[PDB]
RNA sequence: AACAGUGGUAGGAGAGCGUUCUAAGGGCUGUGAAGCCAGACCGGAAGGACUGGUGGAGCGCUUAGAAGUGAGAAUGCCGGU
RNA sequence: UAUCCUUGGGAGUCAGACUGCGAGUGAUAAUCCGUAGUCGAAAGGGAAACAGCCCAGACCGCCAGCUAAGGUCCCAAAG
RNA sequence: GACCGAUAGUGAACCAGUACCGUGAGGGAAAGGUGAAAAGCACCCCGGAAGGGGAGUGAAAGAGAUCCUGAAACCGUGUGCCUACAAGUAGUCAGAGCCCGUUAACGGGUGAUGGCGUGCCUUUUGUAGAAUGAACCGGCGAGUUACGAUCUCGUGCAAGGUU
């Protein structure tokens, strides 16, 4: 229970808009002009 | 006074002068000898027919490491563009002695 | 050393750093009796803290009040009142700082 | 206006603003400093009669 | 929110909104609660195998009928003086012997779990086990 | 790492005679010794250059039909009152002005531009009063 | 929870305005003008650290035409030959900082003549 | 280990650093903790660490799940100048 | 020589700009059929300065080596 | 309480639906912190007093009544180096001279002078624009929550799975 380690693949980062210029979709937040 | 040209602009070494050369293996703490002597000088034995025959310069190899942190930053004029990088650039420090 | 602060004396600190621009440098006698020929309307404030500068180094420190000088001499905002467009009221610190030669 | 002024624009406006030390003599009835040409606030006198 | 503040209708647009500092958050967390449910094969085959990392590096012991005649917690420390267990520990008995459960529930460490109560926190956090051998035999019967 | 001179430049003094040599042809090799072109110690903010001095300058000569043509303007600070002026009354009024405005042309612009302009001395006639110095002559490479 | 957040601004806020330390006027105080001339001076010194990889190209040039011209040769009569008689492959940096050293260059001025 | 390749907005995919929190452990702090000001160090970036002053009660670290977000731009809003 | 089919997930754009070549036309003058290129999304060198012309495509260092267009009296590197 | 900690949380932590605004219905703020203790400065000195300087209290007066910590804009006073023939999005490479000594490192601070160099964001076929926006600093401030659809991934069981 120390180190309860996930498996690989099974969780992923939730997308942010508008948290960065160089990360993507932060101006527009991918929702075109 | 020697010019040697070893893996990159040729270098003016006199006697007794330590150099920044970069990073060839060189095994920090031992020694080292080029092979590539131009114009030997002094007593002017020119370069001629590439590099003078039999003429070396023994070095001794002395301290590797990095140069002072150049942070390259880049962008345009327009549309978001941002770059950024750091670079240390390695170099390895010789002395010099018994110019052959 | 001698110090006295003037704590927020109602004068506007800058009709007050002109008059502490001719006694930064001169002779401790040779000050107090110009504070008096001129016609600065918050002249008078400086004259009262000049006074008393002297005083508290020839009371508590002893330092014979004819060979004094003056080291330094700065004027700094304090806080203001503002009432009503918006006026404001500034206030000044003045402080004098008189040593030995 | 259509711009500020700067620190640099603001502190050279002010070189010929400062004042100027009055002229100051040495009375020759029993004071240290007075202006010139005036009678005295402290012993009262001027030339070499006290007029009080 | 901007709506359930008691805020102004009139222009000052309105005078609690997003960008205001009198108005509230445009999103924020509200009344929700969160609970899931995993099978019902998989709620009963993960028990097993937190107990089976306990039958690998012996953090089980097993005693007999936890022998007890009163609620004294001066007994309970020199059992676990004397089985040797140091820190947080565990406690299943089948019958809720009631001078167990009064007695170790100040000592610190410890804790005791009627055996059908058992869940898959409790033996990762106390990591060792004191059972009983009696209620061993129900375990098996549930899972 | 290459040497790079440091304020301890010994400036010669030159003598350039003007006898019948061109205005542009002539001014062309005067402007590379003055910004110190023909040193082999030569570094771009530090003006080791060295003196000339110009004697005869109303001996020059400029080709062509230009004598009549190359109209020297000097418009002031006033909006319609542009002056002008020919070739011809140039050298012979003050010759002196021609070879001076000329070679400034050549010249960079800026600091260094107007510093290596003290350098050069254009004298009437054929003599010179900077016997002290003892320039040498030098003719055109 | 909430996260205010007050502890990561200034220590993003420093260290930019560490780097304008020495500009004119108030581009080293405040913030939103002290970024500018950060992020055009990366940019300058970027685009001049190759200026001065090619500038320091007319430098060399310019001292060995005036080296050449004691023995009448300009620059690009001398490269030429010095390249054909002699199989030395000296920079134009080498063959600059002997320039004062007459008799270093001279020697290897005779040269040139000679395949000339 | 040799080659091949690396301008880039819309947009697509991937790998990371930080900011508060409640616990399984593990561990500094009144011989001075957070915060603050300095610095001429470390990392490919976001960012870290060590000395020195100031402060007079607390903080933090590999390990897992959640994050009222990490701001230079709104003819933003409140304060200060 | 290494690309293009399928299927599925995810979109963006829908007034582009100018310089050329093959038929006309229009005043055989400045639309338009075709097609190419660049910019848009592309810095660097040349045309004095120049979004579309000329050459060329920036991983990052170095006080390494030869060329492209264009150039060689001086400003400004080279006859 | 995987809630907030004084721009938050109720409008309101404090003599708040108050003060103010409006004829009226109605609208509607701002504002927390000495110290373990009040031990809150006997007395002396200048001054009309405020406010000081000593002396005392205290672990700390740099803690003295808007009093913990006390950042930035803004305003200053000293001091090393430059600056009164010079046309500059203020910087950037080259570079003496001069003053310094570091988390020891191809040091630090200034920089006479030469080269190059049309701010930033949004928007447009397209920017240097007089096309739009910002006086500056600080704070606050904008894409995910259970309910339904569909696909990828992970996992359990699997022609049976699931409450």
């Amino acid at each position: 229970l120390h180190e309860l380690k996930p498996s690989e693949g099974s969780r992923k980062t939730r997308n942010r808009v508008g948290r960065g210029i160089g990360s993507g979709n932060g101006k527009t937040a991918g929702k075109g002009h | 006074y020697a010019i040697i040209k070893t893996g990159g602009k040729q270098i003016k070494v006199e006697e007794g002068q330590t150099v920044y050369i970069e990073k060839l293996a060189a095994e920090a703490g031992e020694t080292v000898t080029f092979e590539d002597v131009l114009f030997v000088g002094g007593d002017n034995v020119k370069v001629g027919n590439p590099t003078v025959e039999g003429a070396t310069v023994t070095a001794k190899v002395e301290k590797q490491g990095r140069a002072k942190k150049i942070t390259v930053f880049r962008y345009k004029p327009k549309k978001n563009v941002h770059k950024k990088q750091g670079h240390r650039q390695p170099y390895t420090k010789v002395t010099i002695e018994k110019i052959n | 050393q001698a110090k006295a602060v003037a704590r927020t004396v109602r004068i506007a600190p800058r009709k007050a750093r002109l008059v502490m621009d001719l006694i930064r440098g001169k002779q401790v006698g040779e000050a107090v009796s110009i504070l008096n020929l001129t016609p600065r309307a918050a002249s008078p404030i400086i004259e009262k803290v000049l006074k008393s500068a002297i005083a508290n180094a020839e009371h508590n420190y002893e330092m014979d009040a004819n060979n004094l000088v003056i080291s330094q001499a700065f004027v700094d905002e304090g806080p203001t009142l503002k009432r009503f467009s918006q006026i404001n009221k500034r206030t000044s610190h003045i402080t004098i700082v008189v040593s030995e030669k | 206006p259509f711009r500020r002024t700067s620190k640099m624009k603001k502190r050279l406006r002010r070189t010929h603003f400062k004042l100027n030390v009055p002229g100051m003599t040495e009375c020759p009835s029993c004071g240290e400093m007075k202006l010139s040409h005036r009678v005295c606030k402290a012993c009262g006198s001027y030339n070499g009669k006290d007029i009080n | 929110n901007r709506s359930e503040v008691r805020g102004g209708g009139r222009k000052p647009g309105s005078i609690r909104s997003p960008q205001w500092r009198g108005g509230g958050v445009v999103f924020g967390p509200t009344p929700r609660s969160y609970s899931y449910k995993l099978p019902k094969k998989v709620r009963r085959l993960a028990i097993k195998s937190v107990l089976s990392s306990k039958v690998i590096d012996n953090n089980i012991i097993v005693l007999e009928d936890l022998t007890l005649d009163t609620a004294k917690t001066k007994e309970m420390a020199a059992i676990l003086k004397g089985l040797s267990v140091e820190k947080k520990a565990l406690i299943v008995t089948a019958d809720a012997n009631e001078a167990v459960a009064l007695s170790a529930r100040n000592i610190p460490g410890v804790t005791v779990v009627e055996a059908n109560g058992i869940n898959v926190l409790d033996v990762v956090n106390h990591e060792k086990l004191l059972i009983t051998k009696a209620a061993v035999e129900k375990v098996e019967e549930v899972l | 790492t290459p040497m790079a001179n440091a304020s301890t430049i010994e400036r010669k003094w030159l003598v350039v005679d003007a006898a019948g040599k061109t205005l542009g042809r002539l001014s062309s090799e005067v402007a590379a010794i003055l910004r110190g072109k023909h040193k082999p110690t030569y570094t771009p903010h530090v003006d080791t250059g060295d003196h000339v001095i110009i004697i005869n300058a109303e001996k020059i000569e400029l080709t062509g039909k230009k004598l009549t043509d190359k109209i020297y303007y000097r418009h002031t600070q006033h909006p319609g009152g542009l002056k002008s002026r020919t070739a011809l009354e140039m050298r012979t009024n003050y010759p002196e002005k021609m070879l001076e405005l000329a070679i400034k042309g050549m010249l960079p612009k800026g600091s260094l531009g107007r510093q290596m302009f003290k350098k050069l001395n254009v004298y009437r006639g054929s003599e010179h009063p900077h016997e002290a110095q003892k320039p040498e002559v030098y003719e055109l490479r | 929870p909430r996260v205010k957040g007050g502890t990561v601004t200034r220590k993003r806020r420093k260290k930019v305005l560490k780097l304008a330390k020495g500009y004119f006027g108030s581009k080293h105080t405040l913030y939103k003008v002290a970024n500018q001339q950060v992020m055009k001076s990366g940019n300058y010194a970027f685009r001049d650290r190759r200026q001065k990889k090619r500038d320091f190209r007319k430098l060399w040039i310019t001292r060995i035409n005036a080296a050449a011209r004691m023995n009448g040769l300009s620059y690009s009569r001398l490269m030429h030959g010095l390249k054909l008689s002699g199989i030395e492959v000296n920079r134009k940096m080498l063959a600059d900082l002997a320039v004062n050293d007459l008799t270093a260059f001279n020697q290897l001025a005779d040269a040139a003549k000679a395949q000339l």
